[PDB]
C-alpha cells in the first residue's frame, strides 16, 4: 500500500508530481495581490 | 511596419518616459484610464467649441483689418485661412505677417506658406 501511500511521492522529484496549474495559480494570486504596488508607492511619496 | 527610426531612439529621457507609459498601461486599472479618457473627451470637445468661435472672431477681425488697409474696398476675409487657422496650420510668424499685411495693404487672398510639421527634437543620448 505504501506505494500509493507516500513512497513514490517521498522518493519522486516534486517537480514532477506538482500539476503546473497550481504554479499558475500561486503566480496569479501573487501578481494580482502584488498589482497596485507602483501606483501606491508613487501615492504615498507624492503625497504631503 | 513602417515606424520610423527616430522613434525607435534609446536615450535617457525614453528611459524615463517608458516608466510613465508601463504606469499608464500596465499600472493603472482600465476602468479609471476609462472615466479619465471619458472626461478628456469632453474637455476636449469644449476646448474644440472654444476654438472654432476663437476662429470666427479671427475672420471677422480678418475683415476689420482688411478695411483698414485697403479703405472700404475690401472687407471680406480668407476661408481658406480660416480653415488653415482651424486645422493648426500655421505659424505665429505666418499670423503675424498675414495680419500686418491686411492692416496696411489689404489683399485679403494672398496667404503666407503653410509652416511645416515640427521635427522630432534629438539631443545624443538625452532625449
Ligand atoms: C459616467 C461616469 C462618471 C465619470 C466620467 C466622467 C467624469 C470625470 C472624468 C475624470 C475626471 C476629470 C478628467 C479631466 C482631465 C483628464 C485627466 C488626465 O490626466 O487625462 C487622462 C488621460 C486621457 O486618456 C487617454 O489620453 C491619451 C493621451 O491624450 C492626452 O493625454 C494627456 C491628457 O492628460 C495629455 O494632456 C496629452 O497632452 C493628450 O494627448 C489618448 O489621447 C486618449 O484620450 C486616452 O487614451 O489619460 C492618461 O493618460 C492618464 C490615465 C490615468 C489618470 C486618471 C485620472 C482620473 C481618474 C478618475 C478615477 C475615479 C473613479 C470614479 C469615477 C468618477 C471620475 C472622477
Ligand atoms: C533677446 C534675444 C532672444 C531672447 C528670447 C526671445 C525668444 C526667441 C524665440 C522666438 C523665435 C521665433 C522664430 O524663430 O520665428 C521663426 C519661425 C520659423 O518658421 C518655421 O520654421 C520651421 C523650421 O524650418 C518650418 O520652416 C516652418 O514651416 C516655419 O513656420 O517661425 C515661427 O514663428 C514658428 C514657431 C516658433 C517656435 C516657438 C517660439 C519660441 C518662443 C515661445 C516658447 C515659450 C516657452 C517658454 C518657456
Ligand atoms: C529638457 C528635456 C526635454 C526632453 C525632450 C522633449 C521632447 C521630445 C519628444 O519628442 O517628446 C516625445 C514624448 C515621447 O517620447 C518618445 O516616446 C516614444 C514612445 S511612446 O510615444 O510613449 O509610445 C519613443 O519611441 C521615443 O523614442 C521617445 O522619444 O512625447 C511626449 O508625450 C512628451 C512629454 C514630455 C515633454
Amino acid at each position: 500500500w505504501i506505494a500509493y501511500g507516500f513512497l513514490v511521492e517521498w522518493s519522486s522529484d516534486f517537480i514532477t508530481i506538482i500539476p503546473e496549474n497550481v504554479d499558475i495559480y500561486i503566480w496569479n494570486v501573487f501578481s494580482k495581490i502584488y498589482r497596485t504596488i507602483p501606483l501606491s508607492f508613487i501615492s504615498t511619496t507624492l503625497g504631503p | 511596419t513602417d515606424i520610423p527610426w527616430a522613434e525607435k531612439r534609446w536615450t535617457l529621457f525614453s528611459t524615463v518616459w517608458y516608466l510613465v507609459q508601463q504606469l499608464r498601461f500596465v499600472g493603472t486599472p482600465p476602468a479609471l484610464r476609462y472615466v479619465a479618457f471619458l472626461g478628456w473627451r469632453a474637455l476636449m470637445f469644449q476646448v474644440y467649441a472654444a476654438h472654432k468661435a476663437l476662429v470666427l472672431w479671427q475672420c471677422k477681425l480678418d475683415a476689420g483689418l482688411a478695411r483698414i488697409g485697403s479703405g472700404g474696398a475690401t472687407a471680406t476675409f480668407s476661408k481658406t485661412m480660416a480653415l488653415r487657422r482651424l486645422h493648426w496650420r500655421n505659424s505665429p510668424l505666418a499670423e503675424a505677417l498675414y495680419a500686418l499685411n491686411l492692416y496696411k495693404t489689404g489683399r485679403v487672398h494672398l496667404l503666407p506658406p503653410v509652416a511645416k510639421p515640427i521635427p522630432r527634437p534629438t539631443f545624443f543620448w538625452l532625449f
